[PDB]
């Protein structure tokens, strides 16, 4: 067992043209390994395909964490009639991440073969990418990808001459960050309101279409075939136990190198932003806040972000998430109030408005926390706003009412001392 | 759609004349009984009071909403007419 | 900004719209996609065809689509009302879009909506008089790390200050057509002043490849 993590080696990462330096075609892509035995992948089997994601301890880079073995593992039925589809999650929208905006056009060849590989293992006849409209020339690079592995005969009739036909299609978005969850997405690919589904039933029994579904994030999919390749054990040496493999991490923010990194799962927090990011903005010390996994994650104050590392369970255990891994970084001389009311109308302007708690509690939290900036309120409403967020949480279909009441439990929870003092500086400012 | 005043069973009486007030216009009657409405709890309690206090009646059996089936998968169905085009 | 339709001599049922006939073959493509049966999972890359071809969406071309799909009208005006990338009402010729979402204001994002105004003299959700430029604010476009950024049509322009985007601008009147990507020195997403990382050669076909494939 390792002590600690972090310092992964160039031989160890999985996505080798991260930044863009090397050919993303296929020859490039083939170079550097994608495509590289994929018939023998696909001839070993689905169970043998899930076995390898069981073992690799791989979990949804998508934000949930879901074991993707297991989830993945819910399509290995029977067929009953109806086609099966894998839908690859490429909405990226949750802010602070941009990972798998890189993985798209810079390393399309891994996504493509991840669906086959993924798609082979849940018996699907297609994929369905579902990238966000925004990302246009990322959509066209991967359109290009597509076709030049329709060319090569590595997907489409009889895939790397294995005798598996398999498509992979590209469906843009069309503007809106609810249709990241995964039921939304389904319902936006059938040409309906990104409205999510509530469940039962779920996607693996009744999902786009009316068909056993999977929706897998981008990263998730893309991973799959190295770890077939190099094996599951290979990628559970990385991290600690439940927290296995590579992660690729965004860091943004008050930093002084902003920048998107591979990077080993467990390791500290601070070391990822001094080592790779160049330090926090005016030093360590200069340090106020950082949200760990993009905007719907509770930040966590400087003390905390000394020894905390970057997993799933060490995150849960300093309340708060992993989440898609969006580092974003505030120093002391952020407006922490107004940089939180201002996720607060992100998530305003994203709910798609189905349901009363957050369709109703979002706006009304969005109201109470543009007066919280001002300091135009009375401190009783800190306890009031921390139980209308309660009564978001879990309390609504989707993710996305849970999504905008933590972050606004973490201002509480760690900055209280700030509302209060704003509030007191507007009452003798407007006595 | 609240059904809690579907519980008992009620007696009421046939509605006879209502006229206008030559003074006010409001709804004169000359009817002691018109607004009688009597409580049961079964319908054999009903028509054992109206049995002896000389009344005929009618008795109408109670319409009880039936049993239905209702799935929320059926409403993105594969090949059915029941998959829904909004939501 | 509203979500309710009123008639105008300029957008009404009888407002002229119809697809090319190159955008019609484009269309069987789109909806050759998908399952038969289920043609209305094309509403939305056919109607973001039909305001690529035209700019904008008009009430007629929605009606087109929904006609084009057999679908009721009512479920592409869903559609078009839902999804923020369809313009109702006709933008200008670069539609500027700055990011002000937390991580672009933690960069100064504002600075770069301030110069915007300044240099084009017009406000947030208002179009220049010369019918060139429309812009408004969104939410995250995913490009945080590169941030503050705007989108200006289908491209991405990143880690901008105001003299970057005020030449952004300059081009765009001229004629010309800027170069998407980082204005700062880097290409993409690497950290500035030197890789952390895949600085070595990477491996070629078979590295690492687990005995029994
Ligand atoms: C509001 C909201 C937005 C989401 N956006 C994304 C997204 O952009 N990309 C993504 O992979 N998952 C997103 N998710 C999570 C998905 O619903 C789902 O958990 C994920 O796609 C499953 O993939 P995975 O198991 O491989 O992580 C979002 C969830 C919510 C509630
Ligand atoms: S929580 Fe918000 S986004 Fe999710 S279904 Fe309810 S209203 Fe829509
Ligand atoms: S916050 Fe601006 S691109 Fe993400």
């Amino acid at each position: 067992k390792k002590t600690s993590f972090g310092s992964l080696k160039d031989e160890d990462r999985i996505f080798t043209n991260l930044y863009g330096r090397h050919d993303w075609r296929l020859k490039g892509a083939q170079s550097r390994g994608d495509w590289y035995k994929t018939k023998e992948i696909l001839l070993k089997g689905p169970d043998w395909i899930l076995g390898e994601v069981k073992t690799s301890g791989l979990r949804g880079r998508g934000g949930a964490g879901f074991p993707t073995g297991l989830k993945w593992s819910f399509m290995n039925k029977p067929s009953d009639g109806r086609p099966k589809y894998l839908v690859v999650n490429a909405d990226e929208g949750e802010p602070g991440t941009c990972k798998d905006r890189e993985i798209i056009r810079h390393d399309p060849h891994k996504l493509v073969e991840g669906c086959l590989v993924g798609g082979r293992a849940m018996g699907a006849r297609a994929a369905y990418i579902y990238i966000r409209g925004e990302f246009y020339n990322e959509a066209s690079n991967l359109q290009v990808a597509i076709r030049e592995a329709y060319e090569a005969g590595l997907i489409g009739k009889n895939a790397c001459g294995s005798g598996y036909d398999f498509d992979v299609f590209v469906v843009r978005g069309a503007g809106a960050y609810i249709c990241g969850e995964e039921t939304a997405l389904i319902e936006s690919i059938e040409g309906k309101q990104g409205k999510p589904r509530l469940k039962p039933p779920f996607p693996a029994d009744v999902g786009v279409f009316g068909c056993p579904t999977t929706v897998a994030n981008v990263e998730t999919v893309a991973v799959s075939p190295t770890i077939c390749r190099r094996g599951g054990a290979w990628f559970a040496s990385f991290g600690r136990e439940r927290n296995s493999g590579t992660k690729l991490f965004n860091i943004s923010g008050h930093v002084n190198n902003p920048c998107t990194v591979e990077e080993e799962m467990s390791v500290p927090l601070k070391e990822l932003i001094e080592k790779h990011a160049g330090g926090v903005t005016g030093g360590w010390d200069n340090l106020l806040a950082v949200i760990p996994g993009g905007s719907s994650t509770p930040l966590i104050p400087k003390s905390v972000c000394e020894t905390v590392l970057m997993d799933f369970d060490a995150l849960i255990q300093a309340q708060t998430g992993l989440g898609t891994a969006a580092v974003i970084v505030m120093d002391r001389s952020t407006d922490i109030v107004k940089a939180i009311a201002r996720l607060i109308e992100f998530y305003k302007h994203e709910s798609c408005g189905q349901c009363t708690p957050c369709r109703e509690g979002v706006d009304w939290m969005n109201k109470v926390m543009a007066r919280f900036v001002r300091g135009d309120a009375r401190p009783a409403e800190i306890d009031s706003l921390w139980e209308i967020s309660k009564q978001i949480e879990g309390h609504t279909i989707c993710a996305l009412g849970d999504g905008a009441a933590w972050p606004v439990q973490g201002l509480i929870r760690h900055f209280r001392p700030e509302l209060e003092e704003r509030m007191q500086q507007f009452a003798q400012q407007h006595q | 759609s609240g059904v809690n005043n579907t519980k008992k069973w009620k007696m009421e009486f046939d509605t006879r004349e209502r006229w206008e007030n030559p003074l006010m216009g409001w709804a004169s009657t000359a009817d002691p009984l018109s607004n009688l409405v009597l409580t049961f709890s079964t319908k054999e309690d009903a028509v054992a009071f109206a049995e002896k206090n000389g009344w005929s009646y009618d008795v109408e059996e109670r319409k009880v909403p039936k049993p239905k089936s209702k799935s929320y998968g059926a409403n993105f169905s594969w090949n059915k007419r029941t998959r829904v085009s909004t939501k | 900004a509203l979500f309710v339709h009123r008639d105008t001599p300029e957008n009404n049922p009888e407002t002229p719209f119809d697809f090319t006939p190159e955008n019609y073959k484009r269309i069987e493509a789109i909806v050759k996609n998908y399952p038969e049966g289920h043609k209305a999972a094309a509403v939305l890359p056919v109607l973001d065809l039909a305001q690529r071809q035209n700019g904008w969406l008009p009430i007629s071309a929605m009606n087109k689509v929904a006609e084009i799909l057999q679908v009721p009208p009512m479920r592409v005006y869903e559609v078009a009302t839902f999804y923020t990338m369809y313009n109702r009402k006709p933008v200008g010729k670069y539609h500027i879009q700055v990011c002000t979402t937390t991580p672009c204001m933690l960069r100064n994002s504002d600075s770069i909506l301030e110069a915007i105004q300044k240099k084009l003299g017009i406000k947030v959700g208002e179009t220049t008089p010369d019918k060139l430029f429309t812009l408004i604010e969104v939410e995250c476009l995913g490009a945080c790390v590169n941030a503050p950024m705007v989108q200006i049509n289908d491209n991405y322009y990143e880690d901008l200050t105001p003299k970057d985007i005020e030449e952004i601008i300059d081009e765009l009147k001229a004629g010309k057509i800027p170069k998407p990507g980082p204005r700062s020195g880097r290409f993409s997403c690497e950290p500035a002043g030197g890789l952390t990382s895949l600085t070595e050669p990477p491996k070629g076909p078979g590295f690492g490849v687990q005995a029994g494939l």
